[PDB]
């Protein structure tokens, strides 16, 4: 529950990895667009061999709610060292939100103006 | 130190 400029974000602090139906390992990420623009956003991670992220670089509507599902390959379990960034930045009313507008969007949108968020991984 | 893992859009 982590209340920030431009995004809300559960967990606020720490993810815990539950086993799904399926036996894999899984936690989610809620990202709450709290301004009236839509707000870009992209997730990183310090083993980037690791985890499926779902998705990791996309954008928020005004007001709206997206969910991050994160998931280590198969073989793989989650380690007390990893964590997680959240950038977030806002964008122009009228600019698109394809793959080829967001990643023109993270070249030309300044430093300052980026939101990041860290987020670490709960194991024992 | 964080790194973008394999690329995914909407």
């Amino acid at each position: 529950v982590f209340k920030g400029p431009l995004l809300h974000i559960s967990p606020a602090e720490e993810l815990y990895f539950g086993s799904t139906e399926s036996g894999e390992k899984k936690t989610l990420i809620v990202l709450t667009n709290v301004t009236k623009n839509i707000v870009a956003f992209k997730v990183r991670t310090t083993a980037p061999e690791k985890y499926r992220v779902k998705p990791s670089n996309s954008s928020c509507d005004p007001g709206a709610s997206v969910d991050i599902v994160v998931s280590p390959h198969g073989g793989l379990t989650v380690s007390a060292q990893d964590r997680f960034l959240i950038m977030a930045a806002e964008m122009e009313q009228s600019s698109g939100t394809g793959p080829a507008e967001l990643t023109q969007f993270w070249k030309e949108v300044p430093r300052n103006k980026v939101m990041e968020h860290r987020l670490r991984c709960h194991t024992v | 130190q964080f790194y973008s893992p394999p690329e995914s859009f909407a």
